[PDB]
């Protein structure tokens, strides 16, 4: 099976 | 920035004639991915040619196996014809039951 | 008893057309067992191997999903490193991405790995302790000092020891008679004359796998390495691979050479000779 900061 | 495929031609099983088996060209150690590959009869474009899915090697160079059902004979030539941005022409192989 | 899962992804943006090619495949050892493909008709993860098929539909729904957000993320960064190396819209460039573990004999965790590239070269890459990054020129430096703030090394290390090693576990199990198989090469020599003097001899491995293998010949039992033409490792299309390795002798002295053959599905080394 495969794997935005303020 | 740029590198050249290397290429083989050659069979999935040891090639005896009247016997079905699989023309295969495999190149390797190509970037960038584009590339054309075309299997040949006899000089002549095979049309049912297919190739394996994209993927790559640890120096990140890309290897693809393109191939195509056939039964050889005696008289049938066949080679594999190759073009891609580091070559300033085609380059073809040819198969040769030994290589 | 060694296994490795690895993932590999290709974007290759299409300046002039639309949207990036993006391409991901995925292994077990030398194994194939899925495949995205964004021009494909499908638009979903797809099985390659037998033993990947009996997973339900959810798989399937999760994998796609994941895959496509992966390609979107790195449809994006295309434009950033474009900016980065002052490149151009008209030009067409590459991001690839490789990760996976190995786990040991056992099936427990050694070792994990994820790796960048752009354009064919290092760009940035995890570290052998999972919490720390190199990186290989100033713009991945913009990139290390974001992923470092986001604390990414963190979430990387928690999949590479986690759900990586869980599912490898799995697959091993679930494709056992494909995965743990040691087909040993069935191997064979050819002679060609080539001068009045000198002939050419080849040694073959075929039907093999893993892939893993050596060749080496030898003149009077001691290793050549000088004279031997050898190719790589080629994929026969069946799930074996195949490779040789020639010598040119002078004519008559054939006897004197011999091919070695190691495979860890040999119990021993093989020893050919043209007789």
């Amino acid at each position: 099976a495969i794997m935005y900061p303020k | 920035i740029q590198r050249t495929p290397k290429i083989q031609v050659y069979s999935r099983h040891p090639a005896e004639n009247g016997k079905s088996n699989f023309l295969n060209c495999y190149v390797s150690g190509f970037h960038p991915s584009d590339i054309e590959v075309d299997l040949l009869k006899n000089g002549e474009r095979i049309e049912k040619v297919e190739h394996s899915d994209l993927s790559f090697s640890k120096d990140w160079s890309f290897y693809l196996l393109y191939y195509t059902e056939f039964t050889p004979t005696e008289k049938d030539e066949y080679a594999c014809r190759v073009n891609h941005v580091t070559l300033s022409q085609p380059k073809i192989v040819k198969w040769d039951r030994d290589m | 008893g060694s296994h490795s899962m690895r993932y590999f992804y290709t974007s290759v943006s299409r300046p002039g057309r639309g949207e990036p090619r993006f391409i991901a495949v995925g292994y077990v050892d030398d194994t194939q067992f899925v495949r995205f493909d964004s021009d494909a008709a499908s638009q979903r993860m797809e099985p390659r191997a037998p033993w990947i098929e009996q997973e339900g539909p959810e798989y399937w729904d999760q994998e796609t999903r994941n895959v496509k957000a992966q390609s979107q993320t790195d449809r994006v960064d295309l434009g950033t490193l474009r900016g980065y190396y002052n490149q151009s819209e008209d030009g067409s460039h590459t991001i690839q991405i490789m990760y996976g573990c190995d786990v040991g004999p056992d099936g427990r965790f050694l070792r994990g790995y994820r790796q960048d590239a752009y354009d064919g070269k290092d760009y940035i890459a995890l570290n052998e302790d999972l919490r720390s990054w190199t990186a290989a020129d100033m713009a991945a430096q913009i990139t290390k000092r974001k992923w470092e703030a986001a604390h990414a090394a963190e979430q990387q290390r928690a999949y590479l020891e986690g759900r990586c090693v869980e599912w490898l576990r799995r697959y091993l199990e679930n494709g056992k008679e494909t995965l743990q198989r040691t087909d040993p090469p069935k191997t064979h020599m050819t002679h060609h004359p080539i001068s009045d003097h000198e002939a050419t001899l080849r040694c073959w491995a075929l039907g093999f796998y893993p892939a893993e293998i050596t060749l080496t010949w030898q003149r009077d039992g001691e290793d050549q390495t000088q004279d031997t033409e050898l190719v790589e490792t080629r994929p026969a299309g069946d799930g074996t691979f195949q490779k040789w390795a020639a010598v040119v002798v002078p004519s008559g002295e054939e006897q004197r050479y011999t091919c070695h053959v190691q495979h860890e599905g040999l119990p021993k080394p093989l020893t050919l000779r043209w007789e």
